[PDB]
Order: C-alpha cells, then structure tokens, then sequence
C-alpha cells in the first residue's frame, strides 16, 4: 500500500512528456522515502520500470534512482542510506536497460554517473564499470 | 529535474 502508492507515482511518468518536473520527481521520491520499510520492493519497481519503459523514459527512470538515493543519503545519512546499496546489486543490468535510450540522451546518463562519482554516491568499484560501459558504447 | 538540484530538508 505504501508500495502501491509508489508504484502509482512511478508509473504515472507515462502521462508526461520528458523533461519531467521537479515536483513529480519529488512526489515519486517522497513516496519511496515514505515506503523505506519496503525499500527492496521500491528498488525492484524502479528496476522493473527501467526494464520495460519506452526509450524516452530511461533518463526519467535514472533520475528516479538519482533523486531517491541522493534524498535518502541527505535525509538519513550516507552511512545509513539503504537505497544506493540495494540499487547496487543489479545496477549493471539496470544500466544495460538505461542505454536503450535515444542517442541524444546518453550524455545525460554519463553526466549522472560523473556526479555520482564526484559525490561518492556509489563506491568506485560500482561507478567505474558503469563509466567504462558508457565509454564502450560510442566505440561500437 | 536536475541531478544537481538540492535535496529537501526541514
């Protein structure tokens, strides 16, 4: 029911042409952060969305991950945030899906990865492979 | 949304 609400905010992205408003992302985030007891289901729903959504929503879906993890780290502390560690489990697969996006949108993905590294959102054993993955795509 | 936007707090 906390999860139902989050699911409802997340999937209502399909009502909107990106760019998505700050307000909508904040709504999705608050639903996630308020559903923190069920963080595993929240991560699962975000990953499912990223797997299934149309190409135009890949960056929105990544911004959901960004927004949730950065809010959580700020609200609960970097040490204590459950979101980034749980997102880390499947994150390589998650990015494989994110990169089925319009070519014009890859620069946005790399920008978030860069910010994540600078802000130590994920430890470098996570971030660098993801960064490696972006580099490898323009080559092919 | 911007990935540099400030997080919310009291």
């Amino acid at each position: 029911e906390a999860v139902k609400t989050f699911n409802s905010e997340l999937y209502s992205l399909n009502d909107y042409k990106p760019p998505i408003s700050k307000a909508k992302m904040t709504q999705i985030t608050k639903a996630a952060i308020k559903a923190i007891k069920f963080y595993k289901h929240v991560v699962q729903s975000v990953e499912k969305f990223i797997q299934k959504c149309k190409p135009e929503y890949k960056v929105p879906g990544l911004y959901v991950i960004d927004s949730i993890v950065r809010q959580s780290r700020h609200q609960f502390g970097q040490e204590k945030d459950v979101f980034a560690p749980r997102f880390s489990n499947n994150i390589i697969s998650t990015f494989q899906n994110l990169y089925r996006c319009p070519g014009d949108d890859k620069s946005k993905i790399v920008r978030v990865l860069n910010l994540w590294q600078k802000n130590n959102v994920f430890k470098s054993e996570i971030i660098q492979p993801l960064l490696d993955m972006a580099a490898a795509l323009e080559h092919h | 949304y911007s990935p540099t936007s400030p997080s919310y707090s009291p």
